[PDB]
């Protein structure tokens, strides 16, 4: 992990199963998505692309 | 005499048909209004405005039908 | 006389058709209400509000028809 120019630290961190952020989308109560075609097929690809993105980062 | 009993029967058919039409049409419309509401409630007032607009269009004929049903049933007797 | 022969059939037509209309309309609307509820609870009270708002309009013509059916079947004959 690149922290400061003079300091870098090794880290082991988990990416499956998904670790639980404290971000609250309880404020998002106000709406829901239109899912084309359906939400279940979309959540899968979102999770896969997210794992690939974190590995790239 | 023989006239009145058929005049009642005719009012019956006319108003029953008007009832089926109005009821099912407004139900079909309200279904889409509700499913639009469930996805984003904050738009509820705008959607309700649109709904009370179009509901008059659907209500147009059936109210004529029931008006003439009443006319037949009572004014002509 | 023949009036109490035919007018019962008149009432039966009127009320059967009103029943068809009201039951089907309310079925459709309540179905969309339920699928709205399961999609997003915590809205159940708000969607129930809007559901009654709409339901009030569905029943109008069917209820007029039912009232007139009772009237003829009991007041006149």
């Amino acid at each position: 992990k690149f922290i400061n120019t003079m300091s870098q630290v090794p880290t082991i961190s988990q990416l499956l199963p998904l670790p639980a952020s404290d971000d609250d989308d309880l404020k998002h109560k106000s709406w829901d998505y239109l899912y084309e075609p359906d939400p279940k097929a979309l959540l899968d690809t979102l999770l896969r692309r997210y794992v690939e993105s974190q590995v790239y980062q | 005499n023989l006239n009145m009993d058929l005049l009642y029967m005719a009012a019956a058919v006319m108003m029953g048909l008007a009832a089926i039409g109005a009821a099912i049409g407004i139900g079909i419309l309200g279904g889409k209004f509700l499913e639009g509401a469930a996805r984003q409630p904050d738009l509820i007032p705008l959607l309700r405005t649109q709904f009370f607009i179009v509901m008059g269009l659907v209500d147009a004929i059936p109210m004529i039908a029931v008006g003439l049903g009443l006319y037949v049933m009572f004014a002509v007797a």
